[PDB]
């Protein structure tokens, strides 16, 4: 589930890539790739984190509601004794 | 439009069932209606009317009479042209074969 | 042929939107006009070599046609995939609801079995044993006699 | 290989082109690299179309494929939803049931019966 | 309710729109032009057998069978909670009155039914 | 599935001659055996009217196909009125050509024989009497499924079946007693007495037996190649005046 | 997902136009003035113009060609309408099938349903499993009720063929259509849940064999008088030959008495004029195969019947198996008997046409149907 999707998201990425082939100043130029790239999968792991909130609770939600529509509850069917002993009562 | 569901109707039943050069001879001797495309044909007689004319107009049945004259008067050239062909030893026809029907008929 | 031509100026027009994107951004050293007229001078330079690579210049397949045939393929794979999942939740109710059926009877066949050996321990001598030609002449009188 | 064909001749003109806009690239600094952002967004445009033709038209058949295996599930789940059904309403509404329903009640009365004479 | 569509949404428009043009081109804010063209060309060459139309498929296709494995537990837990005095037990006239305008009042099938309870 | 057509013959003759004749204008060799066989061999037939002179006129040829394999079953006696008849299977032009030569060479008279319906009745009596070597007749049994077709108005009653099983049929046959004729004298008064349907009247198809031979009002269609002697007998019967 | 009635399918045109042409014109009146007052396209404006156009004489297919290019497949209900109407027109085309419904220990349960609450109750049942549609309405002659049921599929939507089933007012007998597919399991099946409501009903087949009208399977095995004694036993189904104990004792047949002839009983049929004893043998004929007294045709034609006659002579269980077919058996078995063919004297009852379209053994005297 989540641990498929951030592996799949951290496996297409620079860092496996560029850093396999890495001379003063280009050490510099991707050492400063490695944070930016750490930078915008962090920002990402907090919305697949919370589309998997959004997803759970919204289908939860579904599932409860097909279910209490054929289940039965103790207000309405009180609701429904104190009708039937009116009636009975008339 | 229903004439147009006929229709449809109609090309969708030819196109689900009706859709060494000795055969087509045989072939096209035992048929009986028109082999020229009919529209060309007529656009053809309307700039043969414009050397010889003002808005003419044309009947429509006219020019089927027209285009079966033509086309008798061409299958009897081919026919008659075709045995002087085969007289001198040629199975295929020339120019110069269409040349002495069309020069001792007159 | 002109699909190639039409492709590729569908992709020129959706490269010209990224490239304004991108002008947009670096205009902080350029007001209005000033970048207007620039990028309608290249507007016109793209849409040149555009026109030299017919100079330049089988099948006719589009991108968007095929891409609103996937579209309706998986909007289509979904609904079916839903309908299964509602088919599924049926079976499992109806599946439920048969083995709670089934063990219903077997309890109601094992008590009956109970209270019988329950009752052949039971007393009662006198007025049942003559019987445990019983309900019948009951039901013949009393739909004899109206009772 | 005519789509790879296709792809190899406007890769060619865009890199001929790339390579002219870069040699001239040596105020007019934002106006250089501009070109070469068209035909950089133009060549990946290119050949991302027609690698994306091709991985739609070998995802189409895939989900063709896999939708009619659906589809016969969904059939197969129809008959057992019907073969559930009917041995519900078989078992409910059959011959013992009602047997076994009858000497139940027979027994219960039998057993009050004994318990008030009693 | 639609599961499966937003799930290839979100793969769609969040991760592969994501990670191809903005993750490869606009990388160039540290920057010359010709070697971050060239790296990018590089994590572009390499990468293609998993940003494929198929391979993220197939991604979405687990991800469904995962979140239906789960989803197997919540409807079996949420089918076996405290019944409440649930369906299939009483008469026909106690569900019509939960289901409310029976428009067919019938004291003898209320009785008969009042004692199934 | 060798379907037996019957064809009448006027005049009463001898085979031994002239099948050269046919042989010449046949280029091929067949062979003609004369059995004189004799019906219900118990003595109680007092041996008159009862021997017949049988030409089974075979074709010995290569046997790779059975529509072109036709034998020519005869059967004669000098007695009746109508002396002689044959009867031919398959779809070979042999037959053609070989009714060409007896119309021609003896100069007789030829006809196909239609079928009654006691004709019928007899002849699936006949076909289930077998023969074996110990000079008794034992009968086996099938059960047979009769047929109708008769016309109604508007076609109200197409065609209906009356089908007896074969354990009933050996039944009804040894609760009627000891005779050898069990579909004449058992059956048919059975199906007179419990239904009312006279089948000697009612139109009849195709009395079909379980398999073993099919009887109908213009041919016999059986599953070997032989026919029966009382089968032939009981034919050359029927065709008297 | 319940299909209602402004949904339109996805069928071809000419085929609703070779079905709309077998209908009368005032029926067209009728069906353009119901779907106009229900739905409408393109008041009482538009109305006066039909009017007009059939107060002209004009050919059906004008008045076809202006219903189906003024709604240009209309919806699910018109198609229903046509549907039904068309099997109210001609009955002779469809093909029924009857079934019984029991519960409980055994006994025959009277459905008493009421078509309102029905049919709701019915497509809340259908479209938690296909996408559905019913329709019902009443039939104007017969006291029937006669439901179609129509189901589709998704390769947009592809029809299915229409089912039928045909509920009579008060009887446990339930018509449905010949159709042995999954989709006619599932509606029977539905049904047989929807109908119950107190106590779960079953249906059981009665017959296998299919019958050809309405009518017909509603004389047959319907609430009538004519539903079981249907062969020589007809009198009783129409008391034609007593009155009530109100009337005249001077017109009695104990009084007046009726013309009768001897009949034979040794056996004086296999061995073989006066026009009154040949009136008197029609009269026999005709009192045997039917009631008292076309004019071969019964009342029901039969399609398919096979008997089996199973008696016991000297402790052997001598079988037989009769076989019919044709268009009416009985009246053609009356036919056969006309021509002196077949000896009236010896035929059995239920040869003779009594429990009619029930095609069962007989063991030692008495009826019995098959399973």
């Amino acid at each position: 589930s989540e641990q498929l999707l951030h592996n799949y998201v951290s496996d297409s990425l620079l860092t496996t890539l560029i850093s396999f082939q890495e001379e003063q100043q280009l050490q510099h130029w991707y050492e400063l790739l490695q944070a930016r790239d750490a930078r915008v999968t962090s920002e990402l792991e907090a919305r697949i984190k919370q589309f998997f909130i959004t997803l759970r609770s919204r289908l939860l939600r579904f599932l409860e509601s097909e279910q209490l529509s054929h289940s039965l509850s103790l207000e309405t069917l009180i609701d429904a004794l104190y009708k039937i002993n009116d009636l009975l009562q008339q | 439009v229903r004439q147009k569901r006929r229709e449809k109707q109609r090309k969708q039943s030819l196109k689900r069932v009706e859709k060494l050069a000795l055969y087509e001879i045989r072939k096209y001797q035992r048929s009986t209606d028109l082999l020229i495309s009919k529209i060309p044909f007529a656009r053809l007689v309307k700039e043969v009317t414009d050397e010889f004319t003002q808005d003419l107009r044309w009947q429509s049945m006219a020019i089927m009479a027209l285009q079966e004259a033509s086309e008798a008067y061409l299958v009897g050239l081919l026919e008659h042209t075709n045995l002087l062909a085969l007289h001198a030893k040629r199975i295929t026809i020339m120019k110069k074969d269409m040349q002495l029907a069309r020069r001792i008929r007159g | 042929s002109i699909l190639r031509l039409l492709e590729t100026n569908t992709v020129s027009a959706l490269d010209s939107v990224f490239e304004k994107y991108e002008k947009e951004m670096n205009q902080m050293t350029h007001n209005n006009e000033v970048k207007r007229i620039y990028s309608k001078k290249e507007r016109l330079l793209e849409i040149i070599l555009t026109k030299i690579k017919k100079k330049l210049r089988e099948r006719d397949l589009d991108i968007e046609y095929i891409y609103s045939k996937r579209q309706f393929i998986q909007n289509r794979y979904s609904q079916e995939l839903q309908n299964n999942e509602r088919l599924e939740a049926i079976l499992s109710r109806e599946q439920n609801l048969l083995e709670e059926t089934r063990k219903l009877c077997m309890n109601l066949k094992t008590n009956n079995k109970k209270r019988l050996t329950e009752k052949l321990i039971q007393k009662d001598l006198h007025p049942v044993l003559n019987k445990a030609d019983g309900p019948v002449t009951f039901r013949n009188d009393s739909h004899e006699l109206n009772l | 290989s005519v789509t790879t064909i296709d792809v190899l001749s406007s890769l060619f003109i865009n890199l001929f082109e790339n390579d002219l806009i870069p040699q001239a690239l040596k105020f007019r600094k934002l106006l250089y690299k501009l070109d070469l952002r068209l035909f950089q967004t133009i060549s990946d445009q290119m050949t991302r179309d027609l690698k994306d033709i091709l991985d739609i038209n070998v995802s189409n058949n895939e989900l063709c494929y896999q939708l009619k295996q659906v589809l016969a599930r969904k059939e197969d789940l129809n008959q057992q939803i019907i073969s559930v059904r009917n041995e519900i309403q078989e078992l409910k509404a059959g011959k013992d049931w009602h047997d076994l329903q009858n000497e139940q009640a027979k027994l219960n009365d039998k057993v009050k019966l004994n318990k008030r004479l009693n | 309710t639609d599961t499966y569509n937003s799930i290839s949404n979100f793969i769609e428009n969040e991760l592969t729109a994501l990670l191809s043009s903005d993750d490869y081109l606009m990388d160039d804010l540290a920057g010359p032009n010709e070697v971050c063209r060239l790296l990018k060309a590089q994590v572009i060459e390499k990468r293609k057998d998993a940003m494929s139309r198929g391979k993220q498929d197939l991604l979405s296709k687990e991800i469904y069978d995962n979140e239906s494995e789960l989803r197997a537990s919540q409807s079996q837990q949420i089918m076996e909670l405290v019944g409440d005095i649930p369906k299939y037990s009483l008469g026909s006239e106690l569900r019509n009155r939960v289901e409310g305008e029976p428009q067919s009042t019938s004291i003898e099938r209320l009785i008969e039914d009042v004692l199934k309870l | 599935p060798y379907t037996w057509k019957f064809l009448g013959i006027s005049k009463q003759l001898s085979l031994e001659n002239g099948i050269a004749k046919l042989n010449q204008l046949l280029n091929l060799e067949v062979d003609l055996d004369i059995q004189t066989i004799r019906v219900p061999s118990d003595p109680d037939g007092g041996t008159a009217a009862d021997e017949y002179i049988r030409y089974e006129m075979r074709l010995d040829i290569s046997n790779l196909d059975e529509g072109t394999y036709s034998k020519f079953i005869f059967l004669g006696n000098s007695k009746m009125e109508v002396p002689m008849f044959l009867c031919y299977c398959g779809t070979d032009n042999r037959n053609e050509v070989v009714l060409q030569w007896l119309k021609a060479e003896y100069g007789v008279i030829m006809w196909p024989i239609k079928f009654e319906q006691k004709t019928m009745i007899k002849l699936a009596d006949a076909s289930i009497v077998h023969v074996t070597k110990e000079n008794i007749e034992q009968i086996t049994w099938f059960s047979s499924k009769l047929y109708f077709e008769p016309e109604t108005q508007d076609k109200n009653l197409r065609q209906f079946s009356i089908e007896i099983p074969r354990e009933s049929c050996e039944g009804l046959a040894l609760g009627y007693g000891n005779t050898m004729h069990p579909y004449n004298d058992a059956i048919v008064p059975y199906i007179y007495n419990e239904t009312g349907m006279a089948v000697e009247r009612l139109p009849l198809t195709s009395v079909i037996l379980a398999g073993h031979t099919k009887i109908m009002r213009e041919s016999i269609v059986t599953s070997t190649r032989s026919l029966r002697n009382r089968v032939l007998a009981v034919v050359l019967q029927s065709i008297q005046f | 997902l319940r299909l209602e009635d402004n949904y339109v399918p996805t069928s071809d045109t000419l085929v609703v136009f070779k079905q709309l042409m077998k209908l009368p014109v005032t029926v067209l009146y009728d069906l353009t003035l119901s779907w106009f007052a229900k739905f409408g396209g393109s008041i009482y404006l538009l109305t006066e113009t039909l009017d007009l156009l059939i107060e002209k004489g004009v050919r059906r297919n004008v008045i076809v060609n202006r219903i189906l290019y003024v709604y240009w497949g209309l919806n699910v209900f018109q198609l229903a309408e046509i549907d039904c109407h068309l099997m109210i027109s001609k009955p002779e085309k469809f093909k029924w099938l009857p079934s019984k419904a029991l519960r409980g220990d055994g006994k025959p349960y009277v459905v008493k349903l009421q078509p309102a609450k029905f049919i709701e109750n019915l497509q809340t049942d259908l479209a938690k499993i296909y996408h559905c549609h019913v329709y019902m309405f009443k039939h104007p002659s017969l006291p029937v009720l006669i439901t179609r049921i129509q189901l589709f599929d998704s390769n947009p939507l592809i029809s299915r063929r229409p089912y039928y089933v045909a509920f009579p007012l008060n009887s446990p007998i339930i018509f449905h259509s010949v159709d042995k597919d999954i989709y006619a399991r599932l509606v029977l099946q539905s049904i047989s849940r929807t109908i119950s409501e107190r106590e779960t009903i079953i249906f059981k087949p009665v017959q296998k064999i299919p019958v050809k009208s309405i009518h017909n399977i509603m004389t047959l095995l319907g609430p009538s008088r004519f539903a079981e004694s249907m062969g020589p036993w007809e009198c009783y189904a129409s008391a034609n030959f007593e009155r009530s104990p109100l009337h005249d004792y001077k017109k009695h047949q104990g009084l007046t008495g009726k013309k009768v002839m001897v009949r034979e009983f040794d056996d004086s049929f296999l061995n073989d004029e006066e026009p009154e004893i040949r009136r008197l043998r029609l009269e026999k004929n005709m009192i045997k195969f039917k009631g008292s007294a076309s004019r071969y045709s019964s009342l029901v034609p039969i399609e398919k019947v096979g008997f089996t006659l199973k008696n016991e002579i000297n402790s052997r269980i001598i079988t037989i198996k009769l076989k019919f077919n044709g268009n009416d058996i009985f009246g053609g078995l009356h036919e056969l008997c006309d021509k002196n063919l077949i000896n009236i004297d010896k035929v059995p009852g239920w040869l003779a046409g009594e429990n009619g379209s029930f095609s069962g053994t007989i063991m030692n005297g008495d009826f019995q149907r098959e399973q």
